[PDB]
């Protein structure tokens, strides 16, 4: 697994050399913003349930075929897996968030899933939407959280967006 | 001794021990390599009532439970 | 039980290995916080009394018909049972501040939280209400890193519960 | 464009470009800024220029907005004019890249099977586009006009 | 003891090769002490970050719950349900259960 | 052969869950990206 | 497994208690001292192979009959099982430092390990004598480090020493 | 690649759970200490070029008969090839401290090195020998908590060699 | 797994008829030169680990990219995994060489690697070159070895080689 | 298919290891035997026809009432297929003898067996005595080491067969 | 203990199965090969005595410094030490002789050989030179095949510290 250290590691080494003093304090800037990276993620943690909530609610307002006989989220078993799906992406863009690069994220979760779901007929489309609500809920859970010092969070709400962009990109 | 490093939580810390004698159960002879029916399995207690299950669902018979972290 | 020092252990351990860098770098993360997080504590701690008051009166208030005859909010012996359990949460909240992690959370509260409230009609509902209104009124016993060290941990119930 | 024809013809005779290739490179290049102004007051006029194009149509032939007629009602209409639309931004597309190919590929190769399927008179398509030339036409200097009307004329050409 | 370690690094961590450094010394200590059978020893070998890096870390859960049927039962996944019912187990009670 | 990673493809998956359900019967989801909207009124 | 405030967290709740102004201060001692602790986990870490064979060429030098043929550290599979265990009760006491708290080490290490060696007919005070040695090369480590902040550790020193003595007890 | 963040991940993924708490108080100090860790790694980045001609000589000068014909110290490749191989720990040593873990060295340098070594007749001993030098010159170039930091490191991997 | 007289068995049965005159003989010239081949098996044993050293010292000397970072045989995990692989093939080659029949070398070890390695990036190329040098030492041995009758080893020594070659053009 | 040389190979790749001095002492048994066995196989080779005949002929003097009509040995079908089956145990004994093992015996006879002969309604008590009856005249063919082997193969497929 | 016996009764124990002709061959071959094997080892046997001395020397002849002082070829104890440990292996060669396979060698010495060597700071170098020239004497002691058995078990050791 990568976080954007290793990352940097990574690509110094294929050159055969030490880190650059470009990638060094591209770096220290990371730890210069990590407060707020901490923050971020927690602003995620702190609302996964009401998140995927709130994301699910309107999918289903939007998309009343999903839960009629015939539609994908229908019935108990297969919206629970849907519900459960919706966890498991929020959580491995939680942690892209923690670790400033998205590796986890396509390794672990993205990589394969477009194939999954049309081998089980499920509605990748359906599912790409269900990925843009959550991150529209959880950025704004990002931006207007309990008592954090007041600030610009703007590059880490964008980096974010990227994370559950992959997502949907990959999916749809 | 047991199994050793557990689960994080304060009840996966508790590791037990069990004295079991597996019967042969009915319809079929076993050719394959047997083993003498007596053994011991030191399980935690986040575990346990899969196999005590386990063990009681093929004819075992538990004939001893002992403390050993506890 | 989940600590950052256990934690760090147990992933050692299971690798056969001695603690290295990364491990107590983990560690000092864990004792520089211990300010912030004991802050709030000690907050919460002396709090207590009135914080259970305020968040079993608010159950009430959020659900009226709960305090009617034949119902669950009636009677001594049911609006004391509450009392007792919003203090069973703050507690365990001062507990996992206190130890470092999630663990006496998830121990004590967490492993069994649904089955229990199914078999005894206890709805989550309630607890959810309780706790966000504790964490209404600990906006103003802290602020900074003790708020969000107690922010974090209400929140860690409320999710629990949904 | 000028540059994909001429390219594609030298390739294939497996050959750098020819004297003439060069040159009508060097002619059109020098035309660029004069053939953007064109596709720019044509851009600027585009509602204008469809609307004029549609009533100079529907007066020639009443009978297309008529009961048997394929543009007959309000939304059937509607989409005869968005293809009015579509025409003139291909023409602006061709005009910029003096040559067709762009043109040709997006609203004439398969023009016929289309339309036949949806049962529209193809030669009252190219009556709007005439329509079309006309107005776009008096919005340009004599000389623009006429560089302006190839393109209009080719479509036109093409729908045969 | 030997033959038997080899062939269960063999069949559980599927073919792949552990490095000399990647050795769990101190369970063989142990299994030669007979405190555990080979059944926990390969359930410890499963759990430990040999068996979770290669087959669990860089994977999704199909290639995953898959691989699980390959290295410790030795079949290939019999129909959907067999996937269908691990995963929501997985997501329950997390990969230890 | 083994199950390593540490080629191009770091664990693709394999027996898709297009194998694991086989054939398909009936449905595409039968949607409407077709438009509807503009109202005047008279003359037919 | 306990930690220092596991422990702490533990007893207060056999009570029903929150935790008590006593407790709350021992474990903000605790927090004091924290990072010589981690000098002191590091101390052992960093000479862990040194540690062990030191304390074996010394605990071979003393009882010349365990690497006779009869002996328990012969042949070399006897004496790299013995290195082995050298090594892990280091290690479960390097844990117990970090934690503040046996308990990682009598549950994990020492339970069951006396009637272990006897089973085996591994000579008990032979094991007990190479704690005690792993134990004074240990401190000896903890004491006398590459350029740490000069002060005092002796508290450490001894609770260190006690989770050595609490294996030798245990065993021997 | 093991780091305090990748660590914590890590144990969050294989219980199918979001990061809580004990892993972000993890992660801070991963964070709090990159200060110490980086100025490490800046100082034995410039000085690299000379820690590694005193390691690689002082292999000579502890093992005079390594440099005599016939010997593995002799001729222009053995040596050339021995600044590279020192060249090569210093650079993972610079890496871990940048990356939070030990991660570099376990993935690129500790996974095999016996086997490797075995195979080569490369005895661990010189190596040994290179980073107790450089362990003693790096007591000048740095103090305090990036000492620490670089002695860590170099400790760690003469513990994996011995 | 199939040796020299397994595959006459499997050839005759698949006629229908006891073995042929002529393949009995063909079979009682193996155990002819059986203790010929016993010592170039034996030679090839008694020198496993100088032969696949010496072939990879002169491989990387060849082909100094391997061990340059981007290469192949680097860090040193990598080289540890082109080390046995090295051993895996000679392992099987002399397997083959005792049987009198290629069949365990192409079915436990051939079958597939190609495959593998161009999965996995590895130059396919260097490694049939590796294969080579393992041949010319692994021959060399088995030519001129520690006082053993003299004879003519020729026959063996072809064969040997037809293993080596086998695995060299199945790799490349 | 089991042979001396296929059993050793088969337990040293099973442990990843080059074939040492016990695999090779063993091999030189399978090799020094061969002589023995394969004059065995000579003799059971050229007698084939009469060794065939004679023993299917015992079958019917040993079960007289398998001759009769309604019956399993008659009628030339029967009697054809019989033949036939003795004919193919012998040739898998001189296989056995010539490989070195029982693998022939083991692959292409034994596998499977008991439920071929069960499906079909073929008594093993037959053809034990067709393998009575092959050894009793096999006692005049061959002596000495030969007949030993002879032996082992044919009380190997009537312990098969019991 | 690996043996030729060992091996054929542990293949037909675990396939549940008496000892068949395949079985038999094997063990004829250990039979068969201990003559020249207990040639081998007498000769080790009696010439023990020197065959160490000569050894011991010589891996201070090929690494002259060892016999320095600070050195680990210096003082009575550490070259007393060494003679042992080359008698060791001497021992298990004869033993290794005399049982017919590599048992001995395999659970006494080669069992934790690296891990015990590299504890205690021993290179293999030294070992291999000893055995290397155990080897050259052994030359002119023995010679067909006890000469070839007594090179299979050192030359297995040599194998055994690369
Ligand atoms: C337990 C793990 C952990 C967390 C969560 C953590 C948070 C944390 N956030 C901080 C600051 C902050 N955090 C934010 C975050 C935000 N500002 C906004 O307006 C947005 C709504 C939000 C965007 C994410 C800002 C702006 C600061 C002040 C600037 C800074 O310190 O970078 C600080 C510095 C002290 C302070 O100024 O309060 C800490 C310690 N520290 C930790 O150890
Ligand atoms: C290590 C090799 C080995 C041995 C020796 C062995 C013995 C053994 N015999 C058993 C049963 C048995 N053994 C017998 C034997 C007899 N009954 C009689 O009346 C006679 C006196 C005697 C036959 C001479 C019987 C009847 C049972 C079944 C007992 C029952 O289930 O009621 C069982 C219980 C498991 C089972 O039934 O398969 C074991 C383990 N198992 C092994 O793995
Ligand atoms: C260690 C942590 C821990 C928790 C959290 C806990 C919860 C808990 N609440 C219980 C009952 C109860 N819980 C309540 C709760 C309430 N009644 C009201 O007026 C409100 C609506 C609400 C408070 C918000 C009631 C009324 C009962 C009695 C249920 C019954 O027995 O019918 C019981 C059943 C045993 C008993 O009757 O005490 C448990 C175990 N127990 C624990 O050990
Ligand atoms: C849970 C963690 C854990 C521990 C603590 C452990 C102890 C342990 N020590 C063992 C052996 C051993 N332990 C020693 C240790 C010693 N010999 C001496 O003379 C000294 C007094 C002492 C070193 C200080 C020796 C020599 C053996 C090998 C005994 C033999 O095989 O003859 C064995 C038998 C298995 C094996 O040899 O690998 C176990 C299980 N195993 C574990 O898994
Ligand atoms: C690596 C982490 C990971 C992911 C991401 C994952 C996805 C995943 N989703 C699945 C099913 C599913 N996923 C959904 C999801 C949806 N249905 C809809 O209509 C919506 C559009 C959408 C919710 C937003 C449904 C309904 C199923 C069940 C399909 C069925 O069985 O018919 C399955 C089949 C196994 C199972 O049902 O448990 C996998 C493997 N599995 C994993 O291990
Ligand atoms: C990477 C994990 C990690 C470590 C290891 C760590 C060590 C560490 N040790 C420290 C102090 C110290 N450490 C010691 C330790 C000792 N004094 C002695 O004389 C003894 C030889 C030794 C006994 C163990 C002392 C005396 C201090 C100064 C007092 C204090 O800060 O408590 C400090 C405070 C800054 C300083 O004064 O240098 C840090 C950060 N911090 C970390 O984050
Ligand atoms: C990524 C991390 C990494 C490490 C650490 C590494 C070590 C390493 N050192 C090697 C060789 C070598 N290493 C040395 C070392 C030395 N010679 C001397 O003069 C001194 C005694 C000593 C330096 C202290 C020598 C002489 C060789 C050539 C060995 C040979 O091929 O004969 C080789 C064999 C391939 C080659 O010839 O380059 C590797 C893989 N390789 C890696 O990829
Ligand atoms: C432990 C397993 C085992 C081995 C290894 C074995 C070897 C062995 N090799 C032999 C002969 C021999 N071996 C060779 C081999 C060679 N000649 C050369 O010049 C080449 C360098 C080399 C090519 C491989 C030759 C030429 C003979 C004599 C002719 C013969 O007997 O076939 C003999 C017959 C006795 C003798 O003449 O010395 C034996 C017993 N026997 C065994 O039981
Ligand atoms: C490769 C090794 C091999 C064996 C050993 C073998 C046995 C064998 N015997 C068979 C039938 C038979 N076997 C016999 C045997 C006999 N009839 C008599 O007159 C005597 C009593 C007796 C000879 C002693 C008979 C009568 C049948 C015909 C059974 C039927 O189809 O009804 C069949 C059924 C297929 C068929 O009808 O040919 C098999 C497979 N097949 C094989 O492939
Ligand atoms: C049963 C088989 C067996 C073997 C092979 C064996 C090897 C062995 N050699 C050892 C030590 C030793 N080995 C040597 C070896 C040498 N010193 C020299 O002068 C030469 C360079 C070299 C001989 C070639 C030395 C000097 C020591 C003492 C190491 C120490 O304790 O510092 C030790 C440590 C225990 C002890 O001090 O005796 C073992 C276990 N032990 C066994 O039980």
């Amino acid at each position: 697994m990568q976080d954007a250290f290793t990352k940097a590691i990574v690509a110094a080494d294929l050159r055969g050399s030490f880190l650059s003093e470009q990638e060094l304090n591209q770096l220290t800037n990371l730890v210069k913003e990590s407060n707020k990276r901490l923050d971020a993620v927690n602003a995620i943690t702190g609302n996964a349930a009401e998140i995927i909530s709130d994301a699910a609610h309107k999918l289903f307002a939007e998309q009343t075929d999903l839960i009629r006989p015939g539609g994908n989220a229908y019935p108990n078993r297969r919206m629970a897996a849907c519900l459960r799906d919706m966890e498991i992406i929020l959580r491995y863009v939680s942690y892209a968030l923690l670790a400033g690069d998205a590796s986890v994220l396509e390794d672990r979760c993205l990589n394969g899933l477009k194939e999954t779901y049309v081998a089980l007929g499920t509605p990748t489309r359906s599912v790409a939407r269900a990925v843009q609500l959550m991150k529209e809920t959880a950025i704004g859970y990002v931006n207007s959280p309990s008592g954090v010092t007041r600030g610009d969070c703007s590059a880490l709400v964008n980096e974010a967006a990227t994370y559950f962009d992959k997502a949907a990109a990959s999916i749809a | 001794m047991y199994n050793n490093v557990t689960a994080n939580t304060e009840w996966g810390r508790k590791v037990f021990k069990i004295t079991v004698a597996q019967f042969p159960d009915a319809d079929g002879l076993d050719t394959d390599n047997l083993s003498q029916s007596n053994y011991f399995v030191t399980v935690p207690l986040a575990r346990l009532l899969p196999e005590m299950q386990l063990i009681k669902n093929k004819g075992g018979k538990v004939l001893s439970v002992e403390p050993v972290v506890s | 039980m989940k600590t950052v020092i256990t934690e760090v252990i147990a992933s050692a351990d299971s690798q056969g290995r001695f603690l290295n860098n990364t491990e107590l770098q983990a560690a000092n993360g864990r004792f520089q916080r211990a300010t912030a997080s004991m802050e709030a504590a000690r907050a919460l701690t002396s709090n207590a009394d009135s914080l259970v008051k305020g968040a079993v009166q608010e159950v009430y208030n959020k659900f009226p018909y709960l305090t009617q005859p034949g119902q669950m909010g009636y009677g001594d012996t049911n609006q004391a049972k509450c009392a007792r359990d919003i203090s069973h949460y703050l507690r365990f909240i001062t507990y996992s501040l206190v130890a470092g992690g999630t663990g006496p959370l998830d121990d004590y509260i967490v492993a069994g939280l649904r089955e229990v409230n199914r078999t005894f009609n206890l709805s989550p509902s309630w607890y959810i209400e309780a706790l966000k209104h504790i964490k209404g009124k600990v906006g103003s016993q802290l602020s900074g890193q003790p708020l969000t060290e107690a922010n974090a941990y209400i929140d860690y119930c409320i999710n629990a519960l949904s | 464009s000028v540059l994909t024809k001429a390219i594609v013809n030298a390739d294939a005779e497996a050959r750098y470009l020819s004297p003439g290739e060069l040159d009508r490179i060097k002619s059109f290049v020098a035309s660029g800024e004069r053939r953007l102004r064109i596709a720019q007051t044509l851009t600027e006029a585009r509602e204008r220029i469809v609307k004029q194009a549609g009533d100079q149509l529907f007066q020639i032939r009443p009978d297309v907005v008529s009961p048997g007629g394929n543009a007959y009602g309000e939304k059937m209409t509607a989409l005869c004019l968005r293809d009015l639309d579509y025409y003139l931004r291909l023409v602006t597309y061709g005009i910029v890249a003096g040559d067709v190919t762009p043109i040709e590929e997006i609203g004439i190769i398969g023009v016929k099977e289309m339309y036949n399927s949806l049962q529209t008179p193809i030669p009252a398509v190219a009556e709007g586009v005439r329509a079309m030339k006309n107005v776009a036409t008096s919005l340009l200097s004599g000389d623009d006009a006429a560089e302006a009307g190839f393109y209009f004329d080719y479509l036109v050409g093409a729908m045969q | 003891l030997q033959g038997v370690l080899r062939a269960v690094y063999r069949q559980v961590l599927g073919n792949t090769y552990v490095m000399e450094s990647e050795r769990p010394t101190q369970a063989e200590s142990l299994l030669r002490n007979g405190s555990i059978s080979v059944r926990e020893f390969v359930r410890r070998i499963a759990k430990s970050d040999l068996y979770k890096e290669r087959f669990f870390n860089k994977a999704s859960n199909n290639r995953f719950i898959e691989l699980n049927f390959k290295h410790l039962l030795g079949r290939a996944p019999y129909n959907h349900g067999e996937i269908q019912e691990h995963f929501g187990l997985y997501h329950k009670a997390g990969y230890d259960v | 052969g083994s199950d390593t990673d540490r080629g191009k493809n770091g664990q693709r998956t394999l027996v898709t869950t297009k194998d694991l359900i086989g054939p398909t019967k009936i449905f595409v989801p039968f949607v409407a990206p077709g438009r509807d909207a503009d109202m005047v009124s008279g003359d037919y």
